[PDB]
């Protein structure tokens, strides 16, 4: 296996731009955020229909 | 109008082991086959569509490939209660036929 | 009836919710989480030279304590060390440690 | 969730004919197409037809084109299928699904639990 | 209603599709369809998609270790590390936070805004042939049914075809 | 000039109101008046003026002191404090001052593009029936008084009731 | 054929012309011409040239060196000044790409919509005496010439003296 | 790369013509204006003629106002010059420019290798 960044319990081996794993790393490592989850939109705005029955 | 072959028309295999499917088409259907799953006195359920994508609710060890004219699908660990019959569908074209169909047994 | 046709964008039943400016929470009809947040559980090894000091504390490997016996001199470019590694046989300890710690953990052989 | 739910099995003879009814609820009934399929006994299933666009469009399986008549009701949710000129070649187990396409129907995706249609001399 | 109803935005968005995002369906006495315009999807796939890879900048600089994790440390030189570690940290996730928050508006705004642009180049192709009907839809005063349809969707319609008939029944 | 002027936006703001920021001025024989659209209002309110408390993002991080205000120290260390809290000061004032001038140009931009789709819909009902002013208003070609002034503000006019009268003076 | 062309945007950009930025030219049986509008284009200018010196904001610091270039540092904390020195780099390196590209988005996004609300003017001058065309120009119904077109470009353009003529031949 | 490419010299009594080309390629033909430019002997350049905004408008000098008639065709992207009753006094060098502007011409930009002519008994 290969990799360019590693932490006490492991290895953190990906190709995101951010990471919730451990503050402390070595390497070329992504940077550390402090938030659990952190959406980024790939769409549009959703509207669902409603029924018309009248 | 696309005519379809299941092969073979039946099969068996052991708890626990790897379990692989085919469906040869007559004409080009180019991604446009799904796959269900359905046991005597039930109801049917939809498998796979795009011949390479899992529909909602299919656990992980449910895969396969496909284009053209010829798919393959693999049951990696064949479970107690994964043993039913199973069918091939195209969409690509008028009447969308369904064909032989498959059954699955404990060998 | 008369003749008709016109324009719209796709729509889904169930959609994500998402962040933006004027907006805490907004539906969209798919979206991405950019945060990872599971990985590896091995020290991911190929191509590099490593070593594994095992039991070997860094700080021993330049004075021969002997659980570092078995490898003084050597090349690499990755130098793993281990939980509660013995670095003193004989027990004592080193002034401005934590330099000479860094500057072996650093060099490459 | 999602529910489908059918009735109108029952014995018949040449001549006369059922009509069989499916109902719908949980999702927008004017969004998606809906679908009747059959299934004779052990026997491998078959397409009978299916609606499109609302209700403006319709086909039929080769085998019974001219014979079976579909619809749709929109205001009630329901599915109806007015059968004719049965020859008890048909006897089997129907269905109906719902698909996820407007125009053409593509793929079915859920199924409800179906009702049994049989002939007799 | 007896039938389902046949409106665009401005209203709600279609549900029953998957070919792609912008799209238009028709009605006449023929029947009814669906298609998806494939040159505009393919541009807006294109530009909204890849901007995850652009957030994660591969400028390759390389960290090492300031902390030992088998420590032994002061306390005053400690404290100085710890305090800097959580100033950036919160910058980041400050940063972070703002940056995702603040791209999000623009894709809700830009995808908006190429809809209206399709949206008003067909009205200019319909030109005096057709009337705003108020709910993103077109009444269109000529009777085409499938392939004269199908001349709208592809830039080939030539209105001066048409022009003396569909003007004769707007105003009667 | 002897009366005041009844023209709306494209000119100028108006000047007396206090119910509601997008409004309405009709004119004719009966009098004049004024009103506010309060569903749009609700809606431009609620997104802009609770934009103060989304910047204050409670990532909750308790500081502690790193220094001594009845001070000592020595002349290295001291200097490497100073030397970040200076950089992350500029930091916190540049990434702050802009933060707040590109949002402020959102705002602007988003409230002249509401009021735009507002302006929109009106002659979308108005169909066929009026002419534009070119200074944001709306010329009528049949006779409302008071409460076919007031339908248009409420979603219920029924363009087909008076398109046989208006459409017969547009062109005489 | 055998000319050049004449259409203006929506097709493609002027390829010739050195005044302005924002303009328009015309043609007629007198012949060709190209003009400029400098009240629009002095402000877009304006407000798009200075945007290089807002960038550098005059909030002074007067930073030291704390490191000696002439060297003799410690080994443990010259690695705390480096890790930090580094974070900060990256921090405005970052930052500073992420600036600069989100203030292009703008300016692309911004002077594309100045541009259309100069369009949109001119329609509404025009009134019912023009007729679009589809790639960003206008069809004149009536013998419009030289001071005439003149006038559209000056705000005087008087409608009203002309609607009597293009109106007849709109629908004949 | 911009290249203009000349042709045409040759030799005329009084009351003959000539008629000069020159081809442009490497940029938009329609794009730019373009211009007549020629230098007697040992003598200050003259203008001569010039084409704007595509082909519907021209202009000449006073010096041969009436005698000369310029022209352009865009399927071939070339520059036209029917010269007619021509005189001792035009023998010289002659030259085709392209300039930087669409309506007036402004100032020329480029310039091809030229051609000669010459008037004798
Ligand atoms: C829902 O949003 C996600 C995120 O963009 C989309 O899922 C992505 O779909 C692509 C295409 O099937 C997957 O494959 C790879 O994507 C990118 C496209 O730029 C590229 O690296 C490769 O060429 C490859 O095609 C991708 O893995 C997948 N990502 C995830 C997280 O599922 C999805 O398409 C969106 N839905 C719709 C309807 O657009
Ligand atoms: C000019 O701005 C001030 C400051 O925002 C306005 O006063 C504030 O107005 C808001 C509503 O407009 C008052 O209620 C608060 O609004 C938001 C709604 O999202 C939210 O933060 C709270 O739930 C609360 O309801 C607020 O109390 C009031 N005063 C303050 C903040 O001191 C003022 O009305 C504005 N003037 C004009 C003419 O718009
Ligand atoms: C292409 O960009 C360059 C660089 O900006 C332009 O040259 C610059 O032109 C401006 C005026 O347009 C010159 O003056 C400056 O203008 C603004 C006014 O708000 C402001 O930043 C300053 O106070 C100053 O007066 C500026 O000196 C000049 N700079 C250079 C290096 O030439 C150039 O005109 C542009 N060319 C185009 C658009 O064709
Ligand atoms: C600094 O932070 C570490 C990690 O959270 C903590 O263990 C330590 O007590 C803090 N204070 C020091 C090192 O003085
Ligand atoms: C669309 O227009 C193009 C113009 O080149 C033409 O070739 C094509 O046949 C037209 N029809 C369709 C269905 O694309
Ligand atoms: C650090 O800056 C403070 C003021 O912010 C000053 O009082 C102090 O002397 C400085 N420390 C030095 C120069 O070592
Ligand atoms: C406005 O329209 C609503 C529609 O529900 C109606 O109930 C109401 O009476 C109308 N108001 C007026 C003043 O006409
Ligand atoms: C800090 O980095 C510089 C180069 O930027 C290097 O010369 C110096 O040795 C480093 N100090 C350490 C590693 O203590
Ligand atoms: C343009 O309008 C102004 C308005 O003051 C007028 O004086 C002028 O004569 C008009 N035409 C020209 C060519 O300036």
């Amino acid at each position: 296996c290969e990799s360019k960044c590693f932490w006490r319990g492991g290895s953190i081996n990906t190709r995101l731009p951010f990471q919730n794993l451990s503050p402390r790393t070595v390497g070329q490592c992504p940077k550390y955020v402090n938030r659990r989850s952190l959406m980024l939109a790939t769409g549009m705005r959703n509207v669902p229909e409603l029924i018309q029955g009248r | 109008e696309v005519v379809m072959t299941q092969s073979p028309a039946t099969l068996s295999v052991s708890p626990g082991e790897r379990a692989t499917l085919s469906c040869r088409a007559s004409q080009s259907v180019s991604s446009k086959l799904a796959w269900y799953q359905q046991t005597p006195g039930q109801a049917p359920r939809l498998l796979i569509y795009g011949a390479s994508t899992r529909a909602t609710d299919i656990p992980a060890r449910f895969s396969g490939s496909g284009s053209g004219t010829e798919f393959t699908l693999t049951i990696s660990g064949l479970q107690s209660e994964d043993f039913a019959v199973y069918y091939c569908q195209q969409y690509n074209n008028w009447p969308r036929t369904f064909g032989q169909g498959t059954k699955l047994e404990i060998k | 009836g008369l003749d008709k046709i016109c324009l719209g964008h796709h729509a889904v039943a169930n959609g994500t919710i998402v962040k933006t400016l004027t907006n805490e929470q907004e539906e969209v009809t798919n979206a991405t989480e950019t945060v990872e947040s599971t990985g590896i559980n091995r020290l991911c090894m190929k191509g590099r030279k490593h070593k594994d000091l095992g039991n070997c504390h860094p700080i021993g490997m330049l004075i021969g304590t002997p659980a570092c016996d078995l490898h003084l001199t050597g090349m690499w470019d990755t130098l793993i060390e281990r939980e509660n590694a013995i670095a003193y046989c004989y027990p004592g300890a080193t002034v401005n440690v934590e330099a000479l710690r860094q500057k072996i953990m650093e060099s490459g052989g | 969730e999602v529910q489908l739910l059918e009735s109108g099995g029952g014995l018949v003879q040449p001549g006369g004919s059922l009509r069989l009814s499916c109902v719908a609820s949980g999702f927008t009934f004017s969004a998606y197409a809906m679908s009747w399929v059959r299934q004779a006994p052990g026997k491998g299933l078959e397409w009978v037809s299916s609606v499109s666009g609302g209700g403006y469009n319709t086909n039929y399986a080769d085998s019974v084109r001219g014979r079976f008549t579909a619809s749709i009701d929109n205001s009630k949710r329901t599915l109806y299928l007015q059968m004719n000129s049965l020859r008890a070649e048909d006897t089997a187990v129907y269905y109906c699904a719902k698909d996820r396409n407007w125009d053409p129907p593509y793929y079915f995706d859920s199924w409800g639990q179906g009702t049994l249609v049989t002939v007799s001399s | 209603g007896l039938f389902g109803a046949i409106a665009g935005f401005l209203e709600n968005g279609w549900e029953g599709m998957v070919d792609g995002w912008y799209g238009f369906r028709h009605q006449n006495a023929q029947g009814t369809g669906q298609a998806a315009d494939y040159k505009s999807t393919q541009a807006a796939i294109d530009q909204i998609t890849g901007k995850l890879n652009r957030l994660v900048e591969k400028t390759n600089t390389e960290f090492e270790s300031i902390e030992s994790e088998f420590s032994e440390i002061e306390h005053q030189i400690g404290n100085v590390i710890n305090w800097t570690k959580d100033s950036i940290t919160d910058i980041w996730t400050y940063q972070a936070e703002l940056l995702v928050a603040m791209e999000n508006q623009h894709t809700i705004d830009m995808a908006d805004s190429e809809m209206l642009n399709l949206y008003e180049r067909v009205r200019k192709q319909l030109r005096q042939n057709a009337e705003e009907d108020g709910k993103g839809c077109f009444e269109i005063y000529h009777a085409c049914d499938d392939s004269c349809m199908e001349s709208i969707r592809n830039n080939t319609y030539d209105h001066s075809q048409y022009r003396e008939e569909a003007l004769l029944n707007r105003l009667n």
